[PDB]
């Protein structure tokens, strides 16, 4: 199998701006490379197929570039329908092996989080067990990073993360972690925090509470 | 013009399920045919392959010896075997041709987990920066999807569903968060929505803090 | 080949040779049943340039036109047809099939030249 890598991660962009979206191959497909585009709940949507040739019925603005190794899908002035995740596949030989995909994203101002914390539902315990929930709502960008610290004490391999698509008007996201333990540990301790990071925080800040 | 695809859904594990995929306004016949699945929240991955007249055939090396990739041109109708299916190979399985021509994908989803209702607990508020943030935990249900609403679709403003994450024990779980000013708390009342269709549940939940 | 052995068309004649201001004229055959063809008209350069299509494309501006293409009654022969022939109107000319598919193939036929006298 040939590895696509698709460079980079994520794209944030406005409107009318160049978009430029690179593959590499572990090997040489020549010119046998496609690339397609993906919005949310679609199906994948061919742009351009052997690096050159445009999909028909494809806007003018979508182009693309590269030989061999290496090859760039370019979108020269960038409309809102175009945010989207976008895959690269090589058709050189087999199995024809796909990217892990680039998401382009609409680029907007910085904007810190709001932390909220969320002790288990009273009832929940009723059940035998114990779900501490920290919200985070409207930020921007997604990189966000979330520590739980039960009694100063460290903690990880718990935790999961959720995070919504990004929003239609305001164009932030969500993110939820929610910290699952038995009933039984959970009593046993006593303050539960949640720290978290992210590019908007002059600092990072830390939600808790106290059991009782 | 189109492809349509059948014979999804839920299925336990190392039993079989079968594809069936049938084309429409273009010639099937003709042209060849592909099968790309995609695990959920995750990148697409090429499946299968057949030649047009079936002369020849090349898979997945994930799907060898289990998966079956034919065609019936009579019918028009693109066929996927798949057998001893494992809870990795969850995913949506689309068809299309080598020309490009691509179908709205079918939903696989293989686990062993019974069908199971979700219990719903309250999220209790606040103490935030003048607004409280009161949510609701959806948890231990199966299969997806759940409709959600907040006092029956009369407040959308603020109102965030995260995408549901599947857990060890093999069941679903979410959260849905409303974000509503403090003051208010007590002058309006707050009710969570719960539906689950297949588990055919509904259930509401009365958020106070 | 997984999607199937599709034959290109054809071209004539191999010279043709008009007066200049006159109307020269290629003849096309291309047959295919099966899917949805567009049919195109070309001539090179030191690199296609596209004259005509059919059916006629009418997206871009530019009103009138001497290049035009048009299928002959027993819908297998085509007529390519460049009128008032001008000096420069000399070169390589060509047809070639296209089909409706996002990732459409092409094939063209066997060039011929066009010449223009006086």
């Amino acid at each position: 199998e040939i590895v696509l890598t698709q460079s980079p991660a994520t794209l944030s962009l406005s409107p009318g701006e160049r978009a430029t979206l690179s593959c590499r191959a572990s090997q040489s497909v020549s010119s046998y490379l496609a690339w397609y585009q993906q919005k949310p709940g679609q199906a994948p949507r061919l742009l351009i197929y052997d690096a050159s040739n445009r999909a028909t019925g494809i806007p003018a603005r979508f182009s693309g570039s590269g030989s061999g190794t290496d090859f760039t899908l370019t979108i020269s002035s960038l409309e809102p329908e175009d945010f989207a995740v976008y895959y690269c596949q090589q058709s050189s030989n087999w199995p024809r092996t796909f990217g892990q995909g680039t998401k382009v994203e609409i680029k907007r101002t910085v904007a810190a989080p709001s932390v909220f914390i969320f002790p288990p539902s009273d009832e929940q315990l009723k059940s035998g067990t114990a779900s501490v929930v920290c919200l985070l709502n409207n930020f921007y960008p997604r990189e966000a990073k979330v520590q739980w610290k039960v009694d100063n004490a460290l903690q990880s391999g718990n935790s999961q993360e959720s995070v919504t698509e990004q929003d239609s008007k305001d164009s932030t996201y969500s993110l939820s972690s929610t910290l699952t333990l038995s009933k039984a540990d959970y009593e046993k301790h006593k303050v539960y925090a949640c720290e978290v990071t992210h590019q908007g925080l002059s600092s990072p800040v830390t939600k808790s509470f106290n059991r009782g | 013009v189109q492809l349509v695809e059948s014979g999804g859904g839920v299925v336990q594990p190392g039993r079989s399920l079968r594809l069936d995929c049938k084309a429409s306004g273009i010639t099937f016949s003709n042209s060849g045919m592909h099968w790309v699945r995609q695990a959920p929240g995750k990148g697409l991955e090429w499946v299968a392959v057949i030649w047009y007249d079936g002369s020849k055939r090349y898979y997945a090396d994930s799907v060898k010896g289990r998966f079956t990739i034919s065609r019936d041109n009579s019918k028009n109708t693109l066929f996927l075997q798949m057998n001893s299916l494992r809870a990795e190979d969850t995913a949506v399985y689309y068809c299309a041709t080598n020309d490009d021509y691509w179908g709205q994908g079918t939903l696989v989803t293989v686990s062993s987990a019974s069908t199971k209702g979700p219990s719903v607990f309250p999220l209790a508020p606040s103490s935030s920066g003048g607004t409280a943030a009161l949510g609701c935990l959806v948890k231990d249900y199966f299969p997806e999807p759940v409709t959600v609403s907040w006092n029956s679709g009369a407040l959308t403003s603020g109102v965030h569903t995260f995408p549901a994450v599947l857990q060890s024990s093999g069941l679903y779980s979410l959260s849905s968060v409303v974000t509503v000013p403090s003051s208010s708390l007590g002058t309006q009342t707050y009710i969570c929505n719960v539906n689950h269709k297949p588990s055919n549940t509904k259930v509401d939940k009365k958020v106070e803090p | 080949s997984p999607d199937r052995p599709w034959n290109p068309p054809t071209f004539s004649p191999a010279l043709l040779v008009v007066t200049e201001g006159d109307n020269a004229t290629f003849t096309c055959s291309f047959s295919n049943t099966s899917e949805s063809f567009v049919l195109n008209w070309y001539r090179m350069s030191p690199q296609t340039d596209k004259l005509a299509a059919f059916p006629e494309d009418r997206s871009q501006p530019g009103q009138d036109s001497r290049f035009r293409v048009t299928q002959l009654p027993n819908g297998r022969d085509f007529h390519m047809s460049v009128v008032r022939a001008r000096r420069n109107d000399s070169g390589t000319y060509l047809c070639g099939a296209i089909s409706l598919a996002p990732k459409a193939q092409i094939k063209e036929s066997l060039r011929a030249e066009l010449r223009v006298t006086e």
